[PDB]
């Protein structure tokens, strides 16, 4: 995955990717990738 | 081989969308079963039931 930084915190994800990690646009603001919150 | 594939490019659009439709259907099948609750319940440390 290129163009999206990785952050260790977990939130509820909206755009699925696979293998338990999603991507979302949060806080300027940029696209981030994180493990989804169950 | 790719030049003659343009005559059947509409066929491959159907097949690629079909496998994409299968993949999203298999993905949402797990959420329709296991993801019934929005909250995760922790097991209490007391095992005296
Ligand atoms: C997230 O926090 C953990 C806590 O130890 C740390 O190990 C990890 O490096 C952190 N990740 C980032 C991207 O800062």
């Amino acid at each position: 995955l290129i163009g999206a930084e990785h952050v260790n915190n977990s939130y509820e994800c909206d755009i699925p990717i696979g293998a338990g990690i999603c991507a979302s646009y949060q806080t300027s603001q940029s696209i981030i990738a994180y493990t989804m919150s169950l | 081989c790719s030049n003659l594939l343009l005559q059947y490019g509409s066929f491959c659009t159907q097949l690629n969308r079909a496998l994409t439709g299968i993949a999203v259907e298999q993905d949402k099948n797990t959420q329709e079963v296991f993801a019934q609750v929005k909250q995760i319940y922790k097991t209490p440390p007391i095992k005296d039931f």
